[PDB]
């Protein structure tokens, strides 16, 4: 059950000791690093097109309604939870994007095959089974919380707003879907370099918009963000139910910690060694939680602070839009035009997460048959009823992860070796 | 399914006390679990949400706590508005249960009931019918026993009992027990008497009247 | 302020369908995901159904008899019933769903069965001859022999609103059986006339009896 999210958080908490908080030093050098100009040493695209392309996958949702779900539930406090997910995660996201060097390209072309399931096959042969077992895993987990999870939300949202969306939103979707995928990773990465940055740019700004119109509240909505997560007036630590679950759970979809399904786009970076390429993929959880995330929480808060007749009983991402449209003249309109990029931004990085970890299983063979069911899936999604659609969502991902977590604490000696590697690289 | 079960099933309580009413399940459901208020002709009404949040323009007495595996909600200085059922919903998942219902009623000084006892009509013997009625009304404790003797004997079965909810104004219940014969049945017979035991009174109200006249 | 104005219910043989509504107004039925809960005659309160402008669930002892829908143009939110049981008898709630139940709606009634719709015999209840004669008297009046649920009664139209007793009705074998209780001080009657006015709106039937004693 539950119980892996403690093995998950437990992780986190032991890469960080091992890597004695290495990500708050390493943060910035990755940033200019995954920013920077100009690098073609054995990959298929840039580091920062892989960056986009695992911040679309990485980027759902779950950074609009998924806080808001945990905001409603958990109480504002879920931020706070939400945070240490992604920090401590940051050296989660590391690990996973190292290991991911213990890689082999696959035939038709480069395309080149890195994840999870690779490393279990170089751990301590067992790990053919995990590795086999992850792959069965991921291949079927990315329908969900990279398709049908992200393209039923934003159906129902177009829905609810504009009314001229049954299926047409679902078309639409997937033939966008089709023509970006259609070839492969170097068309994903053309896509996801130009989308996400613009996508993120935008909603960001308006969440920066709306803290300008309203600076006195901002330090109060810290405050009972602050207050909450650590009140512990009602149960002896009865708030973990409440807002340590939902801040964690919630937390771990929309920065997607250790999952495993960040470094399969790690793998197609042009890295002259892992330490390269691992670092600015540590800056996916940043970007996700404590940049995206965090706008879209004090928001959230900012309304609950406010009056505002109506929102009380707000399911999720029309909440948030309600949350903006409030404060902002067209925020309304703004989130759910985020919404779209959003998720489809996630399902074509998430496509890509799902094949490599699919054609492990079947080879190149099928790869046309995965692409294709993503599309057709993702049309089906936005049409079909899914209501539960995130708890069997967070199932999946739950057996996604069991596998690579234990890879990782095993494995633990090899990364920072090689870590001890690269920062040596670092000082000339 | 989650199964919440709910105690006391019923109660009385003597105006401005203080009562707690307990909402128990199955399953541990963290803080979803929510309070509602039901009157007569009226829709539930959300007393307490998420355990202990509290609702807008309801009154502060009532408070509700626990997490987990033990809910209660509590009311202090009850008032006779407070009259009603008293139901408990979770939110965990979208198939939202309820409990069984808690009755929440009112005590009162006891009083003694008012027995009136009526013949059949004309019209409903010519229609072939005969129904004899018996009111009690205005009484305190709900608690009463009804025996029907025809002739001097008892009558066990054929009686339709009815109660009124308990009163907004006087906190008193009232019943009718209507025994329902033939024409043919009814006529085969004297004295019909109606027998009211109640708390009040070790000798029991009795009222009667003769076809006969 | 919020408005939900449920409608549709009706009395409706096994097997048989219909469908509800529940016009809403004063918010945005858009934005929000609504609810249908719904209550039988002893105060159940069951869910069943759930929306919020795309896709549903339903309860599992409903599922494939119910279809629940929504026209967020036109502000209102159905539920079809089909291959209807007597177990579905109760009110049927509109409500907008979240975590709780805060805005309810009025209720509209449906019941399920095999009965037909009767009107009632009103026979009045006047005291026997020989009456202890107190200062006060009472008097009644018997409403048996109908279906379905519900009757008014109110006393010398509504001039008699106190002192008066109307019983909940007691159903036995396809029909329903109630008694009211009027108390008029003994100088009143027979002096003043003291009237019965039953109305069953299933039947449209109307009927006023005058207690006349004996």
């Amino acid at each position: 059950g539950p119980y892996m999210l403690v093995l998950l958080l437990g992780t986190g908490i032991f890469l960080t000791l091992r890597l004695g908080f290495m990500q708050i030093h390493t943060l910035p050098y990755a940033l200019k690093l995954a920013f920077s100009k100009h690098e073609t040493s054995e990959g298929d695209i840039s580091h920062f097109q892989a960056l986009m392309t695992a911040l679309a996958a990485t980027i759902g949702t779950g950074n609009i309604a998924g806080v808001a779900t945990a905001y409603v539930l958990g109480g504002p406090g879920a931020i706070f939870w939400m945070w240490v997910t992604a920090f401590f995660g940051m050296a989660t996201k590391y690990a996973e994007a190292v290991l991911a060097i213990k890689y082999r390209t696959v035939d038709d072309n480069g395309e080149m095959a890195g994840g999870p399931m690779y490393f279990l096959e170089k751990g301590l042969p067992l790990g053919k089974i995990l590795g086999v077992a992850f792959a069965f895993f991921g291949a079927f987990a990315a329908f969900g919380i990279g398709n049908m999870v992200q393209t039923n939300s934003v159906a129902d949202a177009v829905a609810s707003n504009f009314g001229v969306d049954p299926l047409i939103t679902g078309f639409v979707l997937a033939i966008f879907t089709a023509a970006v995928i259609l070839g492969g990773i170097k068309s994903i990465g053309k896509a996801t370099g130009i989308i996400v940055p613009f996508m993120a740019v935008f909603y960001i700004l308006a969440g920066l918009v709306i803290l300008a119109m309203n600076i006195g509240y901002i330090i109060p909505a810290f405050g009972t963000i602050f207050s909450s997560a650590f009140n512990f007036s009602a149960g002896f630590g009865a708030l973990i139910g409440t807002a340590i679950m939902w801040g964690v759970k919630r937390g771990v979809f929309s920065n997607e910690a250790g999952l495993g399904s960040a470094p399969i786009a790690a793998a197609a970076a042009k890295t002259d060694h892992p330490g390269r390429q691992a670092l600015v993929s540590m800056t996916g959880t940043f970007l996700d939680t404590i940049v995206v995330c965090t706008i879209t929480g004090l928001v959230l808060t900012i309304a609950g602070l406010k009056a505002f007749p109506g929102l009380t009983d707000l399911t999720g991402a029309s909440l948030t839009a309600a949350s903006f449209d409030a404060l902002m003249p067209m925020g309304g309109l703004i989130v759910t035009i985020g919404l779209v990029f959003f998720a489809y931004s996630t399902v074509l990085g998430w496509s890509y997460y799902g094949e490599k970890c699919f054609e492990y299983l079947i080879g190149t063979k099928g790869i046309r048959l995965y692409r294709i069911a993503f599309v057709l899936v993702a049309f089906w999604g936005a049409t079909a009823s899914l209501p539960l659609v995130w708890n069997i969502a967070d199932t999946l991902n739950g057996a996604m992860a069991i596998p690579n977590l234990i890879g990782l604490l095993l494995l633990s000696g090899v990364v920072v070796s090689e870590t001890k590697a690269f920062n040596e690289i670092r000082k000339n | 399914d989650i199964a919440m079960t709910q105690s006391p099933a019923s109660l009385s309580a003597s105006v401005g006390e203080t009562v707690t009413i307990t909402c128990r399940t199955s399953e541990n459901i963290a803080s979803a679990l929510a309070w509602y208020q039901q009157k007569q002709g009226k829709s539930p009404q959300l007393l307490v949400m998420n355990a202990k949040t509290l609702a807008a323009g309801v009154p502060s007495r009532f408070s509700g706590s626990g997490s987990g595996t033990a809910f209660s909600l509590k009311i202090n200085s009850l008032q006779p508005e407070d009259f009603g059922s008293y139901s408990c919903q979770h939110a965990a998942g979208w198939l939202l249960t309820f409990g069984g219902g808690t009755k929440l009623e009112i005590k009162r000084a006891d009083a003694a009931p008012t027995v009136s006892i009526f013949p059949p009509s004309s019209e409903q013997l010519t229609s072939g019918g005969a129904s004899v009625v018996c009111f009690l009304n205005n009484f305190y404790p709900k608690d009463i026993n009804v025996k029907w003797k025809i002739d001097g004997s008892e009558r066990q079965n054929g009686v339709l009992n009815s109660w009124t909810d308990q009163d907004s104004a006087d906190s008193t219940y009232s019943m009718s027990s209507t025994l329902t014969l033939t024409k043919d049945e009814y006529e085969r017979h004297n004295s019909y008497t109606c027998e009211a035991t109640h708390k009040t009174s070790t000798s029991p109200i009795v009222k009667s009247f003769n076809r006969a006249e | 302020e919020v408005k939900l104005e449920e409608s549709g219910g009706g009395l409706v043989q096994p097997g048989g369908s219909m469908k509800l509504s529940c016009a809403a107004s004063g918010f945005t039925s858009s934005d929000f995901a609504m609810d249908w809960v719904r209550q039988s005659p002893e105060a159940g309160l069951e869910w069943v159904a759930e929306i919020a402008a795309s896709e549903r669930h339903y309860a599992e002892s409903v599922k494939g008899r119910f279809t629940i829908s929504r026209d967020d143009s036109k502000s209102s939110v159905y539920l079809q019933m089909n291959s209807l049981r007597a177990e579905d008898s109760g009110l049927y709630y509109c409500t907008r769903t979240a975590g709780a139940c805060g805005q309810w709606g009025t209720g509209t009634t449906v019941t399920v069965s095999s009965a037909k719709t009767t009107p009632p015999s009103v026979y009045p209840l006047a005291p026997g001859s020989a009456a202890a004669a107190a200062s006060m008297v009472t008097l009644g009046c018997l409403v048996k022999g109908y279906f379905p649920e519900p009757v008014t009664v109110t006393w010398n139209s509504g001039s008699l609103s106190s002192g008066v007793h109307t019983f909940p009705a007691v159903l036995q074998s396809d029909l329903y059986t109630l008694s009211s209780s009027v108390t008029v001080p003994s100088s009143t009657w027979p002096a003043s006339t003291v009237t019965c006015n039953v109305a069953h709106p299933a039947s449209s039937t109307k009927v006023d009896k005058a207690i006349v004693p004996g």
